[PDB]
């Protein structure tokens, strides 16, 4: 019934978001909302390298055009974050690619 | 603000909410009380004769 | 009976309104309550709790709607988790501040 470009949002842990035995680890959340149709592909990129492990994508659930949402979680290491590594969330929708870049730099 | 409020030496603070700066700066504006009043003296200095040469 | 882990996510330093996600994982039993605080004040609206899902462990997430101006003004946001009579509070702030 409609075609809308998905919105890409990336969540990062704060400075005090790391815990557990050394080395500490955290998670990254990439969520796409208000996109149509239902099918969507979510991928994680780390400094241009595809991540093939340590990630879990939640099933697409329903949030007037029909709307859907998708949640993806990627585990990251504190050491990699301190090296100013850039994490990119790859979203594929109807042949269109949307990339979002986040970093610890201010 | 009111005229009487300014003459009462009340402390006014302007806080800026900008996205770039994570810390909202505080600026204090207040009239300094306890200062004496003096009558200003106005003097007019005409140009000297050494300046009216190049026309 | 294991204490639930409390983690609060923050928007990226270089920009995104946004949402706050508080996650409790590896907790038992399944029933759990999650709330939000703003500068030590109770929040009455603007927050929703997603149904608990199965990761035995369970996972529960919460979504709080915030504005860009309020978040970057060094406001204090705390996620409150109540589990087995215990209360956990996590405080976050701007890293670049």
């Amino acid at each position: 019934v409609a075609e809308m470009n998905p919105n890409v949002n990336v969540f990062v842990p704060p400075r005090d978001g790391f815990s557990g035995p050394a080395p500490r680890k955290s998670k990254l959340i990439c969520e796409a909302t208000n996109f149509t149709p239902k099918p969507i592909t979510v991928s994680w990129l780390k400094d241009g390298k595809l991540v093939e492990s340590g990630f879990t994508t939640d099933p697409v659930t329903i949030e007037t055009p029909q709307t859907y949402k998708v949640i993806s979680t990627l585990t990251i290491s504190e050491i990699d974050w301190l090296n100013l590594n850039v994490y990119t969330c790859r979203v594929d929708h109807r042949g269109l690619t949307f990339l979002k870049n986040v970093s610890s730099t201010c | 603000i009111c005229e009487d409020d300014w003459n009462s030496g009340e402390r006014f603070t302007c806080t800026v909410t900008h996205t770039d700066l994570p810390s909202p700066l505080k600026q204090t504006i207040s009239r300094p009380k306890g200062v004496a009043l003096h009558r200003p003296d106005v003097y007019l200095l005409p140009p000297a004769r050494e300046q009216l040469n190049l026309r």
